[PDB]
Formats: structure tokens, sequence, C-alpha cells
């Protein structure tokens, strides 16, 4: 079974370099072109280049102005993409992909975030039910980098839950809200707690959300 | 470089419908065109190679046609698993280039949002900033106008919206609009209101509060 497994998420400052790996298995590594493609909102899918591991010839999209280097280790069937002089606009999901009349096989993707921001855990604020259905939530604010995980009542509460995609604020920090709709008649009896985890800052917060 | 332009950028359809997506290349690309399906969080999946050939195992309801500059992907009878974003790509010439994508969403009956407003928490106010959140819950279609007013004056440039993907139970959207101010500014005004216009509402619906109750 053809498999392409990439290295994990990266967070870099502008000016730095990132090197992402792609471990290939289930086929003869030296006989197919391996390409790199990235995806981010606003530029969409963008082709970066290829390597042919049989002779380690590589070719690049001229738009990257020499910033991309693709290499391959035949002994371990691993390809690498290094992107240098990073800018915030290089924030994207990076994929490796095996070519044959298109791209039949893809790696899982590697998120690379490029920002001047420093690691910071979220502030978690209640969105109190006030004003037969009540809405309540938690505002998960001013964290970096992505992602955060949010659950309600330790995962016991999933119906009616909406955790919105994060937005990047002008500060360079992310924010989102998670909300849930519940019966107004439950507000006096049932406890509602949002559980927020931000692994990069070692933040684990449980915030009880009560009527005001 | 060759620009690949897809039409439409999004469409709403029902299960069983015929769906057609077109892709126009800015210069001839022969038949060196591929189509992909992508779902959230996942890599694209190859559907069609060399303009008209289904990739191994792809269901017969998917078909591709065209050559030169004009390409078409057809789904003859849409199934639940087919709601996704679709992309074209050329591999005729360097750099390889992709279309911008066409999102295929689920059609359903109009549903007006329930609207809720949340003042800044006392906790947040302690810390120097004020966020006011307006929630639109379970509406359809996606198009909605959310306008903030402070002391009855229309706002601009100080709010950000976020929208969920279509709900897996009822095919609706939910949306947050967040107004962010300095605490100093927040405390200068009395009335905070979000006004929502949507196809499902006979007239706009306003939710508001008076600062400090
Ligand atoms: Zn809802
Ligand atoms: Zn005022």
């Amino acid at each position: 079974q053809v498999q392409l497994v990439q290295s994990g998420a990266e967070v870099k400052k502008p000016g730095e370099s990132v090197k992402v790996s792609c471990k290939a298995s289930g086929y003869t590594f030296t006989t197919y072109y391996l390409h790199w493609v990235r995806q981010a909102p606003g530029q969409g899918l963008e082709w970066m280049g290829w390597i042919y591991p049989g002779n380690v010839h590589a070719q690049y999209n001229e738009k990257f102005k020499g910033r991309v280097t693709i290499t391959a280790d035949k002994s371990t069937s691993t390809a690498y993409m290094e992107l240098s002089s990073l800018r915030s606009e290089d924030t994207a999901v990076y994929y490796c992909a095996r070519s044959w009349e298109g791209f039949p096989y893809w790696g899982q993707g590697t998120t690379v975030t490029v920002s001047s921001a420093s690691t910071k855990g979220p502030s978690v604020f209640p969105l109190a039910p006030s004003s037969g259905t009540a809405a309540l939530g938690c505002l998960v604010k001013d964290y970096f980098p992505e992602p955060v995980t949010v659950s309600w009542n330790s995962g016991a509460l999933t119906s009616g839950v909406h955790t919105f995609p994060a937005v990047l604020q002008s500060s360079g920090l992310y924010s989102l809200s998670s909300v849930v709709t519940v019966p107004s008649s439950s507000l006096g009896t049932q406890t509602y707690i949002c559980n927020v985890n931000h692994k990069p800052s070692n933040t684990k917060v449980d915030k009880k959300v009560e009527p005001k | 470089d060759i620009q690949m332009t897809q039409s439409p950028s999004s469409l709403s359809a029902s299960v069983g419908d015929r769906v057609t997506i077109t892709c126009k290349a800015s210069q001839n690309v022969g038949i060196n065109v591929a189509w992909y399906q992508q779902k959230p969080g996942k890599a694209p999946k190859l559907l069609i190679s060399s303009a008209s050939y289904r990739y191994s195992g792809v269901p017969s309801r998917f078909s591709g046609s065209g050559s030169g500059t004009d390409f078409t992907l057809t789904i003859s009878s849409l199934q639940p698993e087919d709601f996704a974003t679709y992309f074209c790509q050329q591999y005729d010439t360097y750099p390889f280039t992709f279309g911008q994508g066409t999102k295929v969403e689920i059609k359903r009956t109009v549903a007006a949002p329930s609207v809720f407003i949340f003042p800044p928490s006392d906790e947040q106010l302690k810390s120097g900033t004020a966020s006011v959140v307006c929630l639109l819950n379970n509406f359809y279609p996606r198009e909605a106008k959310v306008q903030w007013k402070v002391d009855n004056a229309l706002q601009s440039g100080n709010s950000q919206e976020s929208v969920t993907e279509q709900d897996s139970k009822d095919s609706t959207y939910s949306l947050s609009s967040t107004l962010t101010l300095s605490k100093a500014d927040y405390e200068k005004h009395k009335v905070y209101a979000c006004e929502v216009t949507h196809q499902g509402l006979s007239s706009p619906v306003t939710k508001s509060f008076n600062r400090g109750e």
C-alpha cells in the first residue's frame, strides 16, 4: 500500500527556514516523481517542485525564487522540502504527492505557521446565558499558535455545540468562541463547563459558565 | 503561467442532482488535466486523469470531458459523500497550476437564525479589553448580514465573523460576529446591538443590551 507520511506541524519566525520530511513506503521510491504542493487561503493550491529520486534531479516553481530545496535519501525512501527566508505568507499546509497523470497519492499534510508572535496560552471567558432555548459559551482568546481543543462537560455534552474556526487578530494572536444551545429549564440544575486545552503553552483550563 | 479558472465558485445541490463544474485554462493544455475532491482536514483525492479517465476505483457517476482550454467535471447523480470542494489542475506545462476550487454544498429549506448577544464578561473587563459576541444559530442559506450598532450608530471595521461548516444533522450554518473594543471605549457607550438580515426573517432582527444592565 502506497503511503506518504510527513513530519509534524512547525512554527517558525520570519527569516527562518523549515524542513519537512516525507517518508515513502509501499513502492519503488526511485521510479516516481515526488512533488511538493502547498495550500493556504487566498492563493489556494500552489505547486512547489519535484524530485526524481532515481537521479535526485529536482525542479522548482520559479515563483519561489530559489527559496525551495527538495532532496531525497534513497537509503531510507525519504524526501525533504526545505523552504528558506520564511515570510508570514508561507503559512500553509504543505503536502508531498506522488505523480502519475496527476497526483494519485498524497501525504497527510504538514501545517507550517510563520509568525513573529510568541507562544501564548488563551484567556478563557464565559459567554453567560442571559438574554425555551438558552445559548451559552466560552470565548477562547489571545493564544498562539493554533490549535486549541474545546469540549463541554468533559465531552459528555456534544449536541448543539458549535466551536467556531479561529480568526487571526491584528495582534497576531488567535481567538474563537465555542457555544452551545441548551434548554432554558436546565440552567438552574445542570452545570456547564468548557474544557480548553492549548498544548503548546501547556494550558488546560476548565471554566464554569453560569447564568449571570 | 497557465491560470485555471473554475465556474461556479460554489453551488448548492440535492442528493440525486446532476452537478456540472467547468474549468477554463488560459492557454491550451491538451488533455493534461486532473480533477480532485477535497474534504476538510484531508488531502485532495484524485478523481479524473488525462481530462476524461476515472482514476482506479472512482465511481461511475464522476466523469470528465474536454481538451485544449475547456474542461468539465460532471457528477451524474450526487450522493451524500460527494458534498466537498472540487479542483481542476493542469500538468501540461510548468508550473503546474490548480483551479481555485468549487464548493458543493447541501440544499435545504430556508431557516431563519436564532440570534443571541453576549456582553463582555466581568472577567474580561478586568483585563483591559471588551469583546461583544453576536451568535446566529442554525440558519440557511449561508448569506446573512450582521451589522453592529453602538448607541444606535452603525459600526465598521471593528468586528470579525466566523462561520461553521454545514451541520451534519440539519445542514444549517451557525455564525459568530465579535465586536472588539478597548475597555476604555466600551465604557463610553450605553447600547450595544447586533442587527441580523437573512432571507428567513421577514424584517431584520435586533438583539441588544445596555452596558452594565
Ligand atoms: Zn446550533
Ligand atoms: Zn456612544
